[PDB]
RNA sequence: UAUUAAUCUAGAGUGUGGUAGGGAGUUUUGGAAUUUCAUGUGGAGCGGUGAAAUGCGUAGAUAUAUGAAGGAACACCAGUGGCGAAGGCGAAAACUUAGGCCAUUACUGACGCUUAGGCUUGAAAGUGUGGGGAGCAAAUAGGAUUAGAUACCCUAGUAGUCCACACCGUAAACGAUAGAUACUAGCUGUCGGGGCGAUCCCCUCGGUAGUGAAGUUAACACAUUAAGUAUCUCGCCUGGGUAGUACAUUCGCAAGAAUGAAACUCAAACGGAAUUGACGGGGACCCGCACAAGUGGUGGAGCAUGUUGCUUAAUUCGAC
């Protein structure tokens, strides 16, 4: 995140912010096939879809 | 979601619509997908291109602040 | 794999009515009988009461309470280089480990008076000097060292 | 209907391996008869757990197949309130060629039975008069009460 | 120095680094996980990361600062242990400045491990 | 059936209006990254896998901030989404161009299918040329387990890479499915338009995942988003290995493009789908002192019997 001073609220959002930053940096910090490079995002989206319609 | 789909114009352009942009854009300066924005598919690409222009236009940062 | 199996304890003595004292007596007893255990206990108690003037029940409960550990190291395997995750000890296990430590450090030594062996064991367990308090210290230290291993579960 | 006009029935339906082959149900009715005759003697004299076990066997009888007690043959007509709810009662009956009456509601052909009835029972206000009119269309044969055939009698009730 | 200087903390899983820089860009002290003799596998553990964090702390706990920004570079857990160490010492945080320069597609990244 | 004059327009598009899309050839900038160089700081480390080492640092390395800069490509934008000759298409912008989609009561009068032949592009790797090389990088150099670690682990590291000319021509280029014509239940939705209609819900036509009846089938399963039904043409396969081996062909500076045996063997295809098993450095599962905890206990001794060993007439023999 950019701000964090709350005791219990902002940390949970910061967790997903860090997860998003990791997902965004795990495609350009190391060169690889674009196949899996996009498959990771597509599979994350698919997993997030069917769990909660 | 966008007012443009609710009025009918079939396109948008950067006329400093930043207000509605803040509904589509997280405070993290990253474009949320079609789910959050609420466009159907056409205004979705319109707001996508507008947000990308704003990135180019420096209306919205890429990530740097 | 069993998840719950009730334990059991034994009957106390009709003078002080404590199960812990008969448990520690029955784990330090040797040759099966209490006889030589009774003699060694009487000698140790005389050598204790000649010094360290204090109510015997209070000093004994102080020793037993301070002996009790705080952590438990249940093994955990990474499947690569295995690193274990610490856990907790129930109070019955706490007491049991305390009495078994007393038994194993009071059974075999190379000083002369075994009466005095148990006497010194009880007194230096009471005075918080290292005899079984270091067990609590090292079981806390192991969990401190296993902090990274307990952080993530695989 | 069972408490007013009946000759035989089943609690829920055939569970399979019971309609196209009534051997498994003839032995079922015979074992029900013999089990009642045998349990008439069981009076909590050997094991109370075992008499509870016998009462529970009776309970499982009422649940799975308590209805098969008076049917000594294969019925000529089989009522089917839904082709998607009477899998066995439709399939095993259609293995043979006994006449079968069935409904057709939302996702099946109306031509899977001999006579066509597109009626439905999922609606709360439907099955009441549907079942009453079906029952009083046959109950007249056995010289038994018939109150929904041409009479103004009707019901408006929710499902319960 | 001033009550609000700069603390560049580059949190990496392998040898997290941290340094206290002046607003002009001049450091005053620095450390990295493994400073006290832990370079290897045990620097990557949170123990040595916290050791480096408290070292740079004790070299910055007397600078006139009571609430300081966290210039966390990269995403990991050095940020969390540094904030925990600062909070246990009574020094509050103003903001978690995510200083990650997100890849803008410049230099070619090193290839994935074969 | 080819058809004549006229033809009929229901197609091919096309008059016209609306019309959405990451379609594309072309040309521009912006974000910053990256590492450096001028700048100073500063005290003691960096590198890393299962653990380390190779490999870097006081003559100032980490890290640092702005200034300035080279090549280089643009986190997200990324969908019951669309546009797509295939290959594909997303920091933007625009020139241009292409394909549409919906509707036109319309026209030439059906003016079109496949494709010998010809034409075209072609992911990507790599090549000569000129330049650039920021960055990583094979091969690997060194180092870690190792019986070997040559594959998998880490650092140093160049060919390579990169920009354009010329050459690249293949991919698991697929939809494991070449097309074109005509027709065929539906549904949750949703997309582009015609849209009444805050958006809507709701549809009309084309599209986008599934669905299940006919139908289809060796089974997988497909099913109006057929592996369904009929019409027309190009490509292929007649059991497997042999067999893409050899010659030869055309082009390509070459790798490669296609092509293809014989002799022989076997009577079979690593031929496919499907049923349960074994199986896993795949998961859910309940269980027994089996573990988790301990008493004692043997490998530890006095030791005595027992095994192998040896010796030998057998140190019977079997038992592992």
């Amino acid at each position: 995140e950019v701000k964090n001073d709350d005791l219990e609220l902002a940390l949970k959002k910061f967790k997903r912010v860090s997860l998003e930053i990791r997902r965004l940096a795990q495609r350009h910090e190391y060169h690889l096939r674009k196949g899996m490079r996009l498959r990771e995002k597509r599979k994350i989206a698919q997993k997030k879809r069917r769990k909660f319609r | 979601y966008c007012r443009f789909c609710a009025i009918g114009q079939l396109r948008i352009d950067l006329i400093d619509d930043l207000e509605a942009l803040k509904r589509f854009l997280s405070p993290y300066a990253k474009i949320n997908p079609r789910r959050i924005t609420g466009n159907c598919q056409m205004h979705q690409r319109h707001v996508a291109k507008a947000l990308k222009r704003a990135r180019y236009l420096a209306l919205v940062p890429f990530v740097k602040d | 794999r069993k998840n719950r199996a009730p334990k059991r304890t034994v009957l106390p003595d009709p003078v002080f009515n404590n199960t812990l004292v008969t448990r520690i007596i029955n784990v330090i007893m040797e040759d099966g009988k209490k006889g030589l255990a009774q003699r060694i206990l009487y000698g140790a108690f005389d050598l204790i009461e000649q010094r360290t003037k204090e109510k015997p029940l209070t000093v004994f409960e102080r020793a037993v309470g301070n002996v009790m550990p705080r952590l438990e190291l249940r093994v955990r395997r990474i499947a690569g280089s295995n690193y274990q995750v610490p856990t907790e000890v129930p109070q019955d296990r706490k007491i049991a480990l305390a009495l078994r430590w007393i038994a194993m450090f009071a059974r075999k030594r190379h000083e002369k008076t075994m009466l005095e062996k148990i006497a010194n064991e009880i007194i230096d367990a009471s005075n918080n000097t290292g005899a079984a308090i270091k067990k609590k210290d090292d079981t806390h230290k192991m969990a401190e060292a296993n902090k990274a291993f307990a952080h993530m579960r695989w | 209907i069972a408490k007013r006009v009946d000759v035989a029935f089943i609690t829920q339906r055939w569970l399979g391996g019971t309609l196209t082959n009534f051997k498994t149900l003839s032995i079922s009715i015979n074992k029900l008869n013999k089990l009642v005759e045998k349990q008439a003697e069981n009076a909590a004299d050997l094991t109370k757990k075992e008499n509870l076990m016998l009462s529970r066997e009776i309970e499982r009888l009422e649940k799975f197949f308590g209805g098969v007690k008076s049917l000594k043959r294969l019925p000529n007509l089989l009522i089917v309130d839904d082709p998607v709810y009477e899998k066995n009662a439709v399939a095993e009956a259609n293995i043979l060629r006994i006449p079968v009456v069935a409904l057709c509601n939302t996702n099946t052909n109306p031509e899977l039975v001999d006579f066509i009835i597109p009626a439905n029972n999922h609606q709360p206000q439907s099955t009441c008069l549907l079942m009453n009119l079906l029952a009083d269309a046959v109950a007249e044969a056995k010289a038994m009460p018939t109150m929904f055939a041409y009479k103004p009698d009707e019901e408006i009730q929710i499902e319960i | 120095n001033v009550s609000s200087g700069i603390i560049h903390v580059s949190c990496s899983p392998n040898n997290t680094i941290v340094s206290a820089s002046d607003p002009g860009g001049n450091v005053l002290c620095w450390a990295s996980s493994g400073t006290m003799g832990f370079k290897g596998s045990r620097k990557k553990t949170p123990y040595s990361a916290g050791i480096a964090a408290d070292k740079v702390a004790k070299t910055v706990k007397e600078m006139g600062m009571a609430t300081v920004k966290l210039f966390v570079k990269g995403t990991g857990r050095g940020k969390d242990t540094a904030i925990r160490s600062f909070a246990n010492a009574g020094l509050s945080i103003t903001e978690i400045n995510e200083k990650t320069p997100i890849p803008h597609n410049g230099c070619k990244p090193p290839k994935r491990p074969r």
